[PDB]
């Protein structure tokens, strides 16, 4: 019971009530599922016998772990399936990083709640179940619910909803003592002199109890630094709690998957944790029990992470509004990271940004990629975008968006002297240097035979070819550029028959992910003027027909 | 009291109401949205709270023009696929192939009409949606529409009879002025009436208000030597490549010119199969030369806008290298630039084809989801896709 207002529930169009029977655990079952089913009325009437005309559902008694009485179970999956797309789903996680601070909060849990709130009437008939009645020749004991049943998604949606109807008059009779709910759990908090908080908790617990929901407590029963989804929190600050136990090698992919788990959750506030190499190798591993060999560096990502994991990293000022909300990206963990903060020391939120995206999306381009995670993140956590303290500055940034082939927009960002990363490492001259030895590029290789060819041919009747075996044309065309650079100085104009090959260079990448490209970059960083230019894939172009030849024949 | 006075709106066989998302709106953005929705609820019918229906539809709050107040721009994109596209057969408002030919077009936001005037029955439940709460601290409750939603194409389909009669007294007093209703907007277009249109439009902006409350709040007057070798790497390269969106037309005897090697020297400049092919091609490049380029009201209109610098080139085409219109928007001093182009194009695809195109935007997926809703005024929502990594210009233009 509860004098509340029932929510209409229709069965997915076309379907009908569950026809699922079962077959007994003898006296163990029935006996347990009766000394209890009889209290489904006489001790809070939660169901009514009404055995013949309806459908059915799965009766089953369990209970074991840390208690003293045989619990019942009927998480009816058929009914469960004949209505379910039905409600709007419970779906959100308020990030502590933003929960503003109350002076004192409290978490009154709620009694058996998803059973207090009522359940329709032009429905209940499908929440029936048969308890065989007597021994073997058990006549047939049949009930059917009258309230939200345990394990039927109507329950959480309807419930979350019946309780915020009830919490409204209160939540109106006294604003400022605003609250939050996530399943039998009301995290009530306000900035009240503990004393009056003590009673205004009574009122909440009282207004509850006159709508059923008999909130079990003694005006706040619960260890004061609660366990959220992780997020051990307190009006003081918050944090995450137990974070490890990695014995020693025999490290299967099943484990590594969880370690990047354990590590990531932790990213929240522990500065500079950084999973690249520990999930790096985590590839293929199509099987849990595949004890993947760790690596050299993973040891460092666990290492450098290990020591980081002390306790000189905990909480935030929570949202404390009126303060700019600076967010600086102290980026450069051989990857990119950030911390959202408010005032001086203690941080607000710590989050990384490793970029598993690109043929080396530059510092500049990786940085931007990161501002729209913070920007996106901020917008959700506090409902606004942050002031940005960026290790970049005009020029570098300035010119790149100004001249990058795609679009982007960034909030107030301001620079700070630190490890620069301003990737203006190498730029390309737009007008073919004259009084320069233009090299003709071409590399090739066969599909079947792994026979590749590192070409090139200049206007000074020069030429060379370095053979390669075990490549693909889109590799030979890059060594086909490395050479040209490697066999010249200062200037140098390269002509190629590859849109791809240049796309790399032109994107002006960085970081070793493909050593040809890794060096085709270092050359550039130090070669006074360069100028890649494209020429139609072969088709007899001047200079290109020539080299074309060199690298072709040999296949 | 109305009272009963609906129209039987329904969904295509094998369908369910949208169950979209709702982008996490800036707080101020919700603050208003929460206002717009409360006046709406007390303004009756237009909205009423739901609680056991799953359908949801993205909702944004924005401003329009030089800005002062806000406005909800509700994203019925899947309810369209879900209803309109189906209920696009009968109710449908067909498209006048002269509206473009009538060179001057003013468009009126005659959409407020859709509200209280008519309504949904038995189907209100699909126009559901939610107004958030920063960080989901509260279950930011959801409303339901009880009148024609100023958003979905399903409305004007309903409102074409009321709208027709209303515009009737004018369609005569002022005979053939092509009037096209598309979706909450009217493209009343006309011949180059010497700057005039200013007149007739306000004449109609007024006729609407007299003979009805259909209100296009305000006149709304949208009243419209060195021929270096490398030079051929360029010339040829693209030339060779232009004609691809053409048949195999000559370039080669201009081509071959660069034989041997040596790239900073000038070639010619003066030759047969050179000048008489550079030009031969030169005259070949003029919009109308085309071919079997046709619209097939049956295959989607794809579009690809290419960021130019201060300028932005765009290209609406139905299927591969066969552009059906390929011009350039361009306003010096940029996300909020694409914003103005993606709108310019759709507002033009419409006047021309009765349907917006599917955008392939050169922007990071999410740097758009964060603020397309900044300088985005128009009420419809072109369906876009983020195509990146990358396009190929270095010409295409000149
Ligand atoms: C887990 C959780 C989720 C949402 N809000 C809160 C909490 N619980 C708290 O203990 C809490 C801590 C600090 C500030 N607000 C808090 N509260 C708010 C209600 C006072």
């Amino acid at each position: 019971i509860s004098p509340i207002e029932t929510v209409p529930v229709k069965l997915k169009p076309g379907m009908d009530g569950p026809k699922v029977k079962q077959w007994p655990l003898t006296e163990e079952k029935i006996k347990a599922l009766v000394e209890i089913c009889t209290e489904m009325e006489k001790e809070g009437k939660i169901s009514k016998i009404g055995p013949e005309n309806p459908y059915n559902t799965p009766v089953f008694a369990i209970k074991k772990k840390d208690s003293t009485k045989w619990r019942k179970l009927v998480d009816f999956r058929e009914l469960n399936k004949r209505t379910q797309d039905f409600w709007e789903v419970q779906l959100g996680i308020p990030h502590p990083a933003g929960l503003k601070k109350k002076k004192s909060v409290t978490v009154l849990d709620v009694g058996d709640a998803y059973f207090s709130v009522p359940l329709d009437e032009d429905f209940r008939k499908y929440t029936a179940f048969t308890i065989p009645s007597i021994n073997n020749e058990t006549p047939g004991i049949r009930y059917q619910y009258n309230v939200l049943p345990q394990g039927w998604k109507g329950s959480p949606a309807i419930f979350q909803s019946s309780m915020t109807k009830i919490l409204e008059p209160f939540k109106k009779q006294n604003p400022d003592i605003v609250i939050y709910q996530y399943m039998d759990d009301l995290y009530v908090g306000s900035d009240l002199e503990i004393g009056q908080h003590r009673t205004k908790i009574e009122e909440l617990r009282q207004h509850l109890l006159r709508w059923g929901l008999t909130t079990p407590d003694k005006k706040h029963q619960k260890e004061p630094p609660f366990l959220w989804m992780g997020y051990e929190l307190h009006p003081d600050k918050w944090t995450v709690q137990p974070i490890v136990l990695p014995e020693k090698d025999s490290w299967t992919v099943n484990d590594i998957q969880k370690l990047v788990g354990k590590l990531n959750w932790a990213s929240q506030i522990y500065p500079g944790i950084k999973v690249r190499q520990l999930c790096k190798l985590l590839r293929g591993t199509k099987a849990l029990t595949e004890v993947i060999p760790l690596t050299e560096e993973a040891e460092l990502e666990l290492a450098e992470n290990r020591e980081i994991l002390k306790e000189p990293v905990h909480g935030v000022y929570y949202d404390p509004s009126k303060d700019l909300i600076a967010e600086i990206q102290k980026q450069g963990q051989g990857q990119w990271t950030y911390q959202i903060y408010q005032e001086p020391f203690k941080n607000l939120k710590t989050g990384k940004y490793a970029r598993m995206r690109g043929a080396h999306t530059n510092d500049v381009k990786q940085l931007t990629e990161a501002v729209q995670k913070i920007t996106t993140e901020s917008i959700v956590i506090w409902g606004k975008t942050p002031k940005f303290k960026l290790p970049i500055q005009k020029e570098t940034w300035e010119t790149w968006w100004t001249e990058y082939w795609q679009a982007t927009w960034i909030p107030e960002w301001e620079f700070v002297n630190t490890p620069p990363l301003v990737k203006l490492w190498y730029q390309l001259e737009k007008e073919p240097i004259v009084g320069a030895e233009t090299f003709y590029v071409d590399g090739a290789a066969n599909r079947e035979t792994k026979l590749g060819k590192a070409g090139y041919v200049t206007n000074k009747g020069r030429q060379k070819v370095v053979p390669l075996t075990n490549t693909t044309n889109q590799k030979t065309e890059l060594q086909a550029i490395y050479l040209a650079l490697q066999d010249s100085g200062l200037e140098v104009n390269i002509v190629t028959d590859s849109q791809y090959a240049l796309g790399i260079i032109q994107a002006q990448p960085d970081k070793s992910e493909s050593e040809l490209v890794n060096q085709i970059i270092e050359q550039l960083i130090k070669k006074e003027k360069v100028y890649l230019a494209w020429v139609p894939a072969h088709k007899g172009i001047g200079g290109n027909e020539q080299v074309d030849k060199l690298v072709s024949a040999g296949i | 009291i109305s009272p009963i006075e609906t129209v039987p709106v329904k969904l295509k066989p094998g369908m369910d109401g949208p169950k979209v998302k709702q982008w996490p709106l800036t707080e101020e953005k919700i603050k208003a949205l929460v206002e717009i929705c409360t006046e709406m609820e007390k303004e009756g019918k237009i909205s009423k709270i739901g609680p056991e229906n799953p359908y949801n539809t993205p909702v944004f709050a924005i401003k329009k023009k030089d800005s002062t107040k806000w406005r909800k721009l509700v994203d019925f994109r899947e309810l369209n696929k879900r209803t309109q596209d189906f209920w696009e057969v009968q109710l449908g408002i067909p498209h006048p192939a002269g509206l473009k030919k009538k060179k001057s077009v003013t468009v009126l936001d005659v959409g407020d009409a859709y509200f209280s005037v008519p309504l949904d029955e038995d189907f209100r439940k699909y126009t559901a949606f939610t107004i958030p709460s920063i960080n989901n601290e509260t279950p930011g409750i959801r409303y339901q529409y009880n009148v024609l939603p100023q958003g979905w194409k399903g409305s004007p389909a309903i409102f074409q009879s009321s709208m027709t009669k209303i515009l009737e007294p004018f369609k005569k007093q002022n005979p053939d002025i092509v009037i096209y209703q598309y979706m909450d907007d009217l493209y009343v277009g006309s011949d180059l009436e010497i700057g005039q249109h200013r007149t007739k439009i306000e004449e109609l902006r007024q006729h609407l208000l007299r003979w009805g409350l259909t209100t296009p709040d305000k006149k709304h007057q949208k009243e419209p030597d060195s021929w270096t070798v490398n030079d051929i790497q360029k010339l040829v390269g693209k030339l060779n490549w232009a004609s691809q969106i053409y048949p195999g037309i000559k370039v080669r005897q201009l081509c071959k010119l660069l034989r041997g090697t040596k790239a900073l020297t000038e070639v010619i400049p003066l030759t047969e199969e050179a000048e008489l092919e550079l030009a031969e091609n030169r005259e070949i490049l003029k919009e109308p030369v085309h071919g079997v380029y046709y619209d097939p009201s049956k295959d989607l209109i794809a579009e690809i806008q290419k960021q130019g610098q201060g300028q932005w080139t765009y290209q609406i085409y139905q299927e591969p290298f066969k552009n059906l219109k390929t011009g350039k928007y361009a306003r010096m001093r940029d996300v909020k630039q694409l914003t103005e182009a993606v709108q310019k194009i759709t507002t033009e695809s419409i006047v021309i084809w009765g349907k917006t195109p599917k955008f392939k935007l050169p922007i990071q997926k999410e740097t758009w989801e964060t603020w397309w809703t900044e300088y985005w005024q128009a009420t419809w929502i072109p369906e876009w896709e983020f195509v990146n990594t990358p396009p190929l210009v270095k010409l295409w233009y000149q």
